[PDB]
C-alpha cells in the first residue's frame, strides 16, 4: 500500500525479486528540454519511522530485555517452573555423621 | 569482550577507536599489530622505518639500515 | 526507503515506441506523442509534430539499505530456556536447561 | 563484474531546476541524488562531473574533468580547489570520486555543488532536507569528549569502500545545432575539423548518412527539418534523465558507489544522574537537563504502563 | 537576489571606505500560487505572476 | 538546595567564606587523554531568573 | 552564577594520593586508581596500571 | 561582536597553524527594557545598561597562574631491540624517570 510501511518489499536486500507499489504517475512533458516529469507518494518506511512510537525494548512487560538476531526476551519473570532435581547419592551424608 | 571492543593478549579489552590509532595501549602492542602503512614532518629510513625528524643526522644510528647517517642523504 | 530510479529517456521521432512489460518493482511505463525534446545543442531530432518519448518509471532499494532496512517477521509460540545456578552441600552447578 | 577504470566513462551535461542564475539550465555540475543517511551528519551526494581524475582517464587526486558549453563538445580538465558545497553555511569536503562527493554539512534546506572561481562559474541546488541528526537518547550539538561509546554507523571517508553499484549505458546522440547552416533556401551541415558527423534527415524522405565536410541534403529549406551529431562516442554515460537513450539500453558496465555506511563506535553524553526521593508507593525524580533528554518508565508486571 | 532574513545590507568590500549599512527588513520567502515551493520546478502549470 | 536559587551563598561579593551545595558528580575518566569528567545541577541563579 | 572552576588533576604513579578537605566552596574531591592520562606527546607517566 | 548562535569558534586561519575551537555556547539576542529589537534605535528612551567596557586596562577578576607540570613527549625515548635510550633535543636537560625495575 503506498505511503505506508511495506512501499518495497523483497525476500532479501539482495534478492532480484523486489516487487513495489507506490503511486507512480508519468505526467506528459511541457517543457524544451526532455523530462520525465513524476509524480509519486511519500516512502512508507520513512513514514512509519517517523510515526514508530516506541520499541518493545521500552514496553514489554515483566522487564522482558528484547534483543535482536537471535531474537529474545532476556531475565524476565512472570510465572513458576516446576523443577525435579536428581541429586546424587554420594552428597547425601549417613545420619549418624 | 563486547563486539564494539578489541581484546588484547593480556585479557584487557580496549575501544575499537584506540586501534590503529598511532599510539601503544595494550602491553604488547597488539592494537599497532597489522594495520595499515603510515604515511610518514617525519624522516622514512631506507627499509620503510619512520623516525621523528629531530633524529636525522644526530650522530646516533637510528634505523634499522642506517639509513639517518648515510652520507648519501646527509651531507656534511 | 526506495530509490525511485528515473531511466534516461527514449524518443522516437517520425515512429512509434510502445513499450513492453518488465519485471522491476513498480514499473510504470507511459508513451507522449506530441514531444519536441531539446538539449545543450537545440532539436533532438528531425521530425516535427509527430513524435513519441517513452517515461519509464521503476523503483530500487536505496544504497544504504544494507544497514537502515526493517525485517518482518511472523513468530509463532516461543520455547523458554534457563539458566539455573544450583548448589548442594559443598557442590555448585551451572546448567543451562 | 564492476570495472572502476573510467577511460571508457565520461561525465555529461545536467538539467537542475536551480542554476546560478536561479533559473533552470544546463550545467556540467548537476545533483542527481544526496545521501544523507550518516549518523556523524555527512552527506554524499552524486553529481554529473566525475572527481578524482583527469582528461585522460587516468586517476589523479585533485582534478575533476566535466562536459563543456561548445558545440564542438569535449572533455575539459579543472582543478578540485574550485568545487565549493554548501548547504546553509559552507561544506567541509570529505572525499570525491568519479560522480561521488562526501560533505560534512550544517542543516539546511538545499544542497549546493558550484565551480567557484572560474571560466565555468556555475553551481546546481538541490532540494533536501538536511537535520541535524544524533545518535542514543540525549541529543547534542558535538558529540563529547567522554561519553557511553555506543553503536553507530558513519560514511566511511575512505574511497575504497562501495555500498551497492550505478549501472552505466552507451550514450545516445546529442544533435549539436551548430553543426546546421540554413542560408538562403537550402540547408547545409558543417562538421567540426575532422570529426565525423551522422545526419538523419527528413526533407521529403528519411535518409541518413555519415558525412565530414559540408554537403547538400535534397532540396528542403528550413534548419529544423533535420539534424547531425557526432559519432563514435562509446564513453558510458549514467542513466539520468536528461539524457535520450540510445537505441541500445544495455547496461554496459557497472561502478561503484563509495563511502559505503559502516558500523563505528561514536560517544553519546551521559545525563546527570537524578537526584531521587521517595514517598510511600512512588518516586520523584528531579531531572536535569540542558539538551533534550529522553526519560522512559515502566513498570516490571503483566501491565507495562511504559511512559 | 536575496536570501529570507530579518535585515538588509549593502556593503562596500575592502577599499578605501569599507563601510557598511544595515536596516531592519522582514524579507520572507514568497510562493506565487497555493503550494509551497524552495525552488520553482522545471515543470509546473505556468501561471501568472509580477517580478 | 541543588538547582533552586540561593545555590550559592556569600556574606559579600569579595567574601572568601563562601557557602555552595551544587551538585558536582566527578565521573571516572575513560578517555585517553587527560581529562576531568564531571556533571552538575544548573545554576539557580539562571533557573530563577 | 557560580564559576565551577576545575583545577589541573594531580597524577602520581606506582603511589596513592587520598586528599584532604577544603574550604573552598562546594569542594568535591574523587580518588581514580586506574588512569593512564595522555597529554600531546604521549602516556604522561611511566607505571602501566 | 557576535551573533545569535549554538556555538563559539576561535580560529587561525590562513596560517601554517589553520586550525579551529568551538565550544557549544548558547548566544541569546540581548535586548534592554520591555521591547525587543534587532539593533539599537537611533532616538530612544537612553535607559541603564551593561556592557562590557572595550578598553583592556579594566579588570573584572582574576585568574590564577600556577606553575606547569611535566609534560613527557614520547620523543624523547628510542626503543631499540631490547632496551631504551632517552636523548634529549639539542642540548637541554630533561627529567627521566623510570620504574620498570625499580
Ligand atoms: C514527524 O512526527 C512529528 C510528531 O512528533 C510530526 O509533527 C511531524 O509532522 C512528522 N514529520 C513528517 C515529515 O511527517
Ligand atoms: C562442607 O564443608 C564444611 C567446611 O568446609 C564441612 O564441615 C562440611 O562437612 C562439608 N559438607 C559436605 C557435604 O561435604
Ligand atoms: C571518419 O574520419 C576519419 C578521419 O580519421 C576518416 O578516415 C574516415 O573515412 C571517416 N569515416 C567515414 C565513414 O567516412
Ligand atoms: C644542563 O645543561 C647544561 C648545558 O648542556 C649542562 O652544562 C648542565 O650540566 C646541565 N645540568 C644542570 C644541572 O645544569
Ligand atoms: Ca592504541
Ligand atoms: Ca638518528
Amino acid at each position: 500500500k503506498p505511503g505506508a510501511f511495506g512501499d518495497i518489499q523483497a525476500s532479501s536486500l539482495d534478492a532480484t525479486d523486489i516487487v513495489a507499489r507506490t503511486d507512480i504517475r508519468l505526467l506528459k512533458p511541457s517543457v524544451k528540454n526532455i523530462h520525465v516529469p513524476y509524480t509519486q507518494a511519500v516512502s512508507g518506511y520513512e513514514m512509519w519511522k517517523n510515526n514508530s512510537g516506541r520499541p518493545l525494548q521500552e514496553t514489554a512487560p515483566f522487564g522482558c530485555k528484547i534483543e535482536v538476531e537471535p531474537l529474545r526476551a532476556s531475565n524476565c519473570a512472570y510465572g513458576h517452573i516446576p523443577i525435579s532435581i536428581d541429586i546424587p547419592d554420594a552428597a547425601f551424608v549417613r545420619s549418624s555423621e | 569482550c563486547e563486539p564494539s571492543q578489541f581484546q588484547c593478549t593480556n585479557g584487557r579489552c580496549i575501544t575499537l577507536l584506540w586501534k590503529c590509532d598511532g599510539d601503544e595501549d595494550c602491553v604488547d602492542g597488539s592494537d599497532e599489530k597489522n594495520c595499515v602503512k603510515k604515511t610518514c614532518s617525519d624522516f622514512v629510513c631506507n627499509n620503510g622505518q619512520c623516525v621523528p625528524s629531530r633524529w636525522k643526522c644526530d650522530g646516533d644510528p637510528d634505523c634499522e639500515d642506517g639509513s639517518d647517517e648515510s652520507p648519501e642523504q646527509c651531507h656534511m | 526507503k526506495f530509490h525511485t530510479v528515473i531511466p534516461s529517456p527514449q524518443v522516437k521521432c517520425c515512429g512509434s515506441l510502445e513499450c513492453k512489460a518488465s519485471s522491476k518493482a513498480d514499473y510504470t511505463c507511459r508513451v507522449f506523442g506530441g514531444v519536441y525534446p531539446f538539449m545543450w545543442g537545440g532539436a533532438q531530432c528531425f521530425c516535427d509534430s509527430e513524435n513519441t518519448q517513452l517515461s519509464e518509471a521503476y523503483v530500487e532499494f536505496a544504497p544504504d539499505c544494507t544497514i537502515d532496512h526493517a525485517v518482518a517477521l511472523k513468530v509463532h509460540t516461543a520455547a523458554l530456556k534457563v539458566g539455573l545456578r544450583i548448589v548442594y552441600g559443598n557442590t555448585t552447578a551451572h546448567l543451562d536447561t | 563484474s564492476i570495472t572502476d577504470d573510467f577511460t571508457l566513462t565520461s561525465p555529461y551535461l545536467g538539467f537542475c531546476p536551480y542554476c546560478r542564475h536561479s533559473a533552470p539550465c544546463f550545467s556540467p555540475i548537476k545533483i542527481e541524488n544526496v545521501w544523507d543517511e550518516s549518523d556523524d551528519g555527512s552527506i554524499r551526494i552524486q553529481v554529473s562531473a566525475q572527481f578524482g581524475y583527469n582528461q585522460a582517464g587516468t586517476a589523479d587526486v585533485t582534478k575533476f574533468r566535466y562536459m563543456s558549453y561548445d558545440h564542438d563538445h569535449d572533455i575539459k580538465e579543472d582543478s578540485m580547489e574550485k568545487i565549493a558545497i554548501s548547504t546553509s553555511g559552507p561544506c567541509r569536503r570529505l572525499g570525491h570520486k568519479g560522480y561521488f562527493l562526501l560533505a560534512q554539512c550544517p542543516p539546511g534546506d538545499s544542497v549546493t555543488v558550484s565551480i567557484t572561481s572560474g571560466a565555468s562559474e556555475n553551481s546546481c541546488t538541490v532540494e533536501k532536507k538536511i537535520r541535524r541528526k544524533f545518535v542514543g537518547r540525549e541529543e547534542y550539538l558535538f558529540p563529547p569528549v567522554q561519553g557511553k561509546l555506543v553503536k553507530c554507523h558513519v560514511y566511511d571517508r575512505l574511497k575504497e569502500t562501495s555500498a551497492g553499484y550505478i549501472t552505466m549505458h552507451r550514450p545516445g546522440p546529442h544533435a549539436y545545432k551548430s553543426y546546421l547552416k540554413e542560408a538562403s533556401g537550402e540547408v547545409y551541415i558543417k562538421p567540426p575539423s575532422g570529426k565525423n558527423v551522422t545526419y538523419e534527415c527528413k526533407c521529403g524522405d528519411y535518409s541518413t548518412g555519415i558525412v565530414s565536410t559540408q554537403t547538400k541534403m535534397n532540396g528542403c529549406t528550413k534548419a529544423r527539418q533535420c539534424i547531425a551529431y557526432k559519432l563514435d562516442q562509446t564513453k558510458w554515460v549514467f542513466n539520468s534523465p536528461d539524457l535520450i537513450r540510445h537505441t541500445d539500453h544495455s547496461v554496459q558496465g557497472k561502478l561503484h558507489i563509495p563511502f559505503r555506511l559502516t558500523p563505528t563506535v561514536c560517544p553519546v553524553p551521559l545525563a546527570h544522574t537524578p537526584t531521587v526521593t521517595k514517598w510511600f508507593k512512588g518516586i520523584t525524580l528531579h531531572l536535569t537537563a540542558t539538551r533534550p533528554t529522553l526519560l522512559t518508565t515502566r513498570k516490571l508486571g503483566l501491565r507495562a504502563d511504559a511512559t
